[PDB]
């Protein structure tokens, strides 16, 4: 009863005459409505992880994934992960995910890092704002002889630092010495292009880099959507955006490219449906503060409850069925 | 230090999943067979 | 009419500056009504 | 083709132009600060009338004041050779097709029809849509940048009663995004595919003003 | 001459957390920080009366 | 604000990162929002005098 919560908040057994703020008031949601896009065509992850063979480190390639529903339990069919944890990768949505793959030495799985390399500073640079997941795959069983595949070369020095996501296909030798050269060798003018020396553990990795601040979602997940119910406090999930509030109609004037809608401050006030394409108005359900009015435990045990800031038509009418929270 | 009751559990895993099993992790065994606790105080021992 | 008040103490429900209630910042009304002060 | 006539860069002023939507979030009756790459107010832009190869230092604002459709598109890419998937814009007055191919460039391009190059290769991106172009009188503003992964495009089309030479019209008009091309190329140089206005973007903090409908009515350049 | 002040109440859990998250279980490790502030705010609320 | 974390929305850090590495990024926001509330209560107790 509110008298015992007045006792617990005051940390005493006798309550004097007055009004005391004990706790708050929050209406709990009922539904668990999720709304995902309509697509059913799966993601071709078997073309990313498996091919005839892979590509080089400086002659790299990023495979684009669009209009697909991804799956990551089938990713372990044949693994440290940055940013998004893989246990929540089965229910998140994005716009586009890049899949760039390169080949490295077995002693080179440690150098390549967003904020930490040697070969990377000159062959493949990765940006600092990284979100994505790397695949650790050994290929000593796949490629170990005197000449496995001669489509792979690498260079260990360049003239300056490399920006992220940069490729150089210039057929030109480089130098690191003092005298200028053009084709001819001499005082530190030799070739930088070195072939891989396979002998008996090359590491062939695949980086699946995600995004941030997503657009209207083109890719999606295998989780199935639910119907839309209005005018009550609903725990919603719109394209990965979690929250709880009443999904009332918008009566707004959204531009045809906008899907997010905000208040004066940072508050997710309006959203657009991924399937209905109808804008809504996110409003949190009824809440407030509670103050208990007790005349004193030395006189009586009756209490008066004042829910601060609410109307009298917002109190729960199921006063007998409040045990199920 | 002194403890309440030490619990020793033995299992045989692969060579790629000695760190894949973790507090709150997924993959092949961390979400489908076994789970290290979220408030897990103690240790794991992996060897060859 | 010359003191433009911007308090958030009301019961009523495009949004005004009183959207700070949704972040947990409410305004309690005073005990003495302005008619009683007058 | 070697069509070459006699070629002096002229200059004019941007009368509070170059403001776009930095995000797709609807705001209403609020003043919002944005630290992104915008065009500075009252800046010297290169008014041509001409096709040189201009740089692409982290963003280029573009405008066009024409009555007919004598302009047709742009070409982007750091190399003038058949590599690094150089981008192309084209229009045939019924659809706005855009291609990202690996062709080697020519001297003087024209699209009135693949005469802007001489070797087709293994293409990368194809996209056909009725937006990306709408077809003196007609204004056609554009902002191109290739930050953080993909390629941004903003545009707006307004009528003009102001004269043709040396006059970018004053007033405010917000540039709305059409499509965010997920290409990811590295651009250093660019030129057009034939008014003419080119302005370069700088990182600058702005102060936008949203109305009750959500359109940007005015802006404040916080370093002017 | 001024006389009174606008009485403000602060919901600590709805400000620190977002009333839809498991943040409320992590706020109990501090204990008496959300009660001292509302006590000082109730003091101002009765002081302006 | 972020207070040196990856995001301000708690529903993104909870639904993206891994449970035992969230007790720093959703500790920085909690300490920042506690310091902001203490600062607000402090200047209100100052200006109430
Ligand atoms: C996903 O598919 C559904 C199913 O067709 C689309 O819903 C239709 O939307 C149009 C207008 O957008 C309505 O005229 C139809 O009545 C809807 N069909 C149903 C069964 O409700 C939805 O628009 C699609 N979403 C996207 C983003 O393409
Ligand atoms: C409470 O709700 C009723 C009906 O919904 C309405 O008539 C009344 O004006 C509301 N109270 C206040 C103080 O606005
Ligand atoms: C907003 O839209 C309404 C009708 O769509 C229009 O009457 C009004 O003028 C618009 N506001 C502005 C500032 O143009």
């Amino acid at each position: 009863d509110p008298l015992s919560e007045t006792k617990c908040t005051l940390k005493s057994f006798t309550v004097e005459k007055g009004i005391y703020q004990t706790s708050n008031f929050r209406v709990q949601p009922t539904e668990s409505i999720v709304r995902f896009p309509n697509i059913t065509n799966l993601c071709p992850f078997d073309e990313v992880f498996n091919a005839t063979r892979f590509a080089s480190v400086y002659a790299w390639n990023r495979k684009r994934i669009s209009n697909c529903v991804a799956d990551y339990s089938v990713l372990y069919n044949l693994f440290k992960c940055y940013g998004v944890s893989p246990t929540k990768l089965n229910d998140l949505c994005f716009t586009n995910v890049y899949a760039d793959s390169f080949v490295i030495r077995g002693d080179e799985v440690r150098q390549i890092a967003p904020g930490q390399g040697n070969i990377a500073d000159y062959n493949y640079k990765l940006p600092d704002d990284f979100t994505g997941c790397v695949i650790a795959w050994n290929s000593n069983k796949l490629d170990s002889k005197v000449s496995g595949n001669y489509n792979y070369l690498y260079r260990l020095f360049r003239k300056s630092n490399l920006k992220p996501f940069e490729r150089d296909i210039s057929t030109e030798i480089y130098q690191a010495g003092n005298k200028p050269c053009n084709g001819v060798a001499g005082f530190n003018c030799y070739f930088p292009l070195r072939s891989y020396s396979f002998r008996p553990q090359p590491y062939r990795v695949v980086v699946l880099s995600f995004e941030l601040l997503h657009a209207p979602a083109t890719v999606c997940g295998p989780k199935k959507s639910t119907n839309l119910v209005k005018n009550k406090c609903v725990n919603f999930n719109f394209n990965g955006l979690k929250g709880t509030g009443v999904l009332t109609e918008s009566n707004k004037k959204f531009l045809p490219f906008q899907q997010f809608g905000r208040d004066i401050a940072d508050t997710t006030d309006a959203v657009r449906d991924p399937q209905t394409l109808e804008i809504l108005d996110i409003t949190p359900c009824s809440f407030g503060g509670v103050s208990v009015i007790t005349p004193g435990t030395n006189t009586s045990n009756q209490v008066a409850v004042l829910y601060q800031g609410v109307n009298c038509t917002e109190v729960p009418v199921a006063i007998h069925a409040d045990q199920l929270t | 230090l002194c403890f309440t009751n030490v619990y020793a559990d033995s299992f045989v895993i692969r060579g790629d999943e000695v760190r894949q099993i973790a507090p709150g992790q997924t993959g092949n065994i961390a979400d489908y067979n076994y789970k290290l606790p979220d408030d897990f105080t103690g240790c794991v021992i992996a060897w060859n | 009419n010359k003191v433009t008040l911007a308090d958030a103490g009301f019961i009523k429900q495009r949004d005004l500056i009183c959207a700070q209630k949704f972040k947990g910042l409410t305004v309690l009304p005073p005990l003495l009504t302005d008619e009683m002060i007058a | 083709n070697l069509t070459t006539r006699t070629q002096p860069p002229a200059y004019t002023n941007s009368f509070t132009r170059g403001v776009y939507y930095p995000d797709k979030v609807f705001r209403s009756s609020v003043l919002h600060s944005t630290q992104d790459l915008f065009l500075p107010f009252f800046s010297n832009v290169t008014w041509f009338h001409d096709n040189p190869v201009l740089p692409f230092n982290d963003g280029v604002y573009f405008a066009s004041i024409e009555k007919s459709n004598i302009i047709r598109g742009w070409i982007f890419g750091t190399t003038l050779d058949s590599k690094t998937q150089s981008l192309l814009i084209v229009n045939n007055a019924t659809n706005v097709v855009i291609k990202v191919c690996e062709f080697q460039f020519c001297n003087d391009p024209f699209l009135d029809e693949f005469r802007v190059y001489s070797s087709a290769n293994n293409c990368t991106f194809e996209y056909v849509s009725q937006p990306f172009l709408m077809d003196f009188k007609n204004l056609r503003e554009f902002v191109f940048k290739n930050i953080d992964g993909y390629f941004k495009i903003y545009s707006k089309h307004t009528p003009i009663i102001v004269r043709e030479p040396e006059d970018l019209p004053q007033g405010f008009s917000a540039l709305e995004p059409l499509v965010d091309l997920p290409i990811g190329i590295n651009i250093t140089r660019f030129q057009t595919l034939l008014a003419y206005y080119v302005g370069y973007l700088q990182p600058r903090t702005f102060l936008l003003k949203y109305n009750e409908n959500g359109t940007i009515t005015d802006a404040v350049d916080c370093a002017l | 001459l001024p006389v009174s002040m606008t009485k403000t109440s602060v919901d600590c859990t709805m400000y620190i957390c977002g009333d839809s998250t498991e943040c409320s279980n992590l706020l109990l490790q501090y204990g008496s920080f959300c009660t001292q502030l509302k006590r000082a705010l109730t003091g101002i609320a009765v002081e302006q009366d | 604000s972020k207070f040196g974390a990856i995001s301000s929305v708690l529903n993104d850090i909870f639904s993206r990162l891994d449970p035992p590495e969230a007790e720093v990024q959703i500790d920085r926001l909690i300490t920042g929002r506690l310091q902001s509330l203490q600062t607000y209560v402090t200047q209100q107790l100052i200006r109430a005098a």
